[PDB]
């Protein structure tokens, strides 16, 4: 359209990089549960106190 | 005259011939961990936490019961003692429901000040927890018998100072308990004074029972007027 190319005309063309994220291609939601791994020498029969 | 010198971590102090370890260790400004123990009592010796390797010796003593020989090295923090007082200090944490929130004894039981300092991190047990039940004495000792970690203080002060013979040891093994067997009230001079000596929260008293916690008080001293010895 006719406005269009006068923003593409004025400060170069970007068209993509809005100032908004309120379009599509910004991250809804995300659906799986959480697990933690437990991992630094929290096991037992080496893990061991005096030692750490 | 009538000393030894005992290399305490490797430096000299003079005892009397027949004095006890924890005394000497005691005297050069050290903490064993106190269990079984209590100066103003006898001496036992059946919670087994004060556990010191005493050098040129592959065996571990404890420190309550035994007279001091010829000037040992008694080795406090060695890398064997920490694989006894984490060591000990494991299993009778383990047969123990999960109190305090509600333990009236919340902010000074000895399960709690030497459990951070001594001791492990985690658990692997990891299920079990026998719950034995409890019983009413008098109307002053509110009493959860099931904290009850057997030891044997409560137990000896009947035969001591408060000479009323009436608490005893029931039972075998995993399965003993420490109260009366038939329902007869405990109750004299002094009945009121065991619930400072239990040293769990175990023990408690009852119109005192659901207060405050013992972390917002103000110690001030002073002195009882309701009796000519003050
Ligand atoms: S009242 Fe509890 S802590 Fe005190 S001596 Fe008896 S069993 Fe041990
Ligand atoms: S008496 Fe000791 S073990 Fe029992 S709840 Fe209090 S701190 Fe925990
Ligand atoms: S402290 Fe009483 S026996 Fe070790």
């Amino acid at each position: 359209r006719f406005i269009q190319w006068l923003r593409n005309w004025a400060s170069g063309r970007d068209l993509q990089a809005k100032l908004q994220l309120r379009y599509q291609e910004i991250s809804k939601r995300t659906q799986p549960p959480p697990k933690l791994p437990v991992g630094p020498s929290h096991k037992l029969s080496n893990n061991y106190y005096c030692t750490r | 005259s009538n000393l030894i010198e005992v290399f305490v971590d490797g430096q000299s102090v003079m005892v009397e011939p027949g004095t006890t370890v924890l005394q000497a260790c005691e005297k050069v400004g050290m903490q064993i961990p106190r269990f079984c123990y209590h100066e103003r009592l006898s001496v036992a010796g059946n919670c087994r936490m004060c556990l010191v390797e005493i050098e040129k010796a592959p065996k571990v003593v404890a420190a309550c019961a035994m007279p001091v020989m010829k000037g040992w090295n008694i080795l406090t923090n060695s890398e064997k003692t920490k694989k006894a007082r984490e060591g000990v200090m494991e299993f009778l944490l383990a047969n123990h429901p999960l109190d305090c929130p509600i333990c009236d004894q919340g902010g000074e039981c000895d399960l709690q000040d030497q459990s951070m300092m001594f001791g492990s991190d985690r658990s692997r047990f990891l299920e079990g927890k026998r719950a034995v039940e409890d019983k009413n004495i008098g109307p002053l000792v509110k009493t959860i018998m099931t904290r009850c970690i057997q030891c044997t203080r409560c137990i000896r002060f009947a035969s001591e100072i408060a000479g009323v013979d009436d608490l005893g040891t029931t039972g075998r093994g995993n399965d003993m308990q420490v109260g009366t067997y038939i329902e007869k009230m405990f109750m004299s001079e002094l009945s009121g004074n065991i619930i400072d000596i239990c040293p769990v929260g175990a023990l408690t008293s009852k119109p005192y029972a659901f207060t405050a916690r013992p972390w917002e008080t103000r110690k001030t001293e002073s002195i009882d007027v309701m009796d000519a010895v003050g």
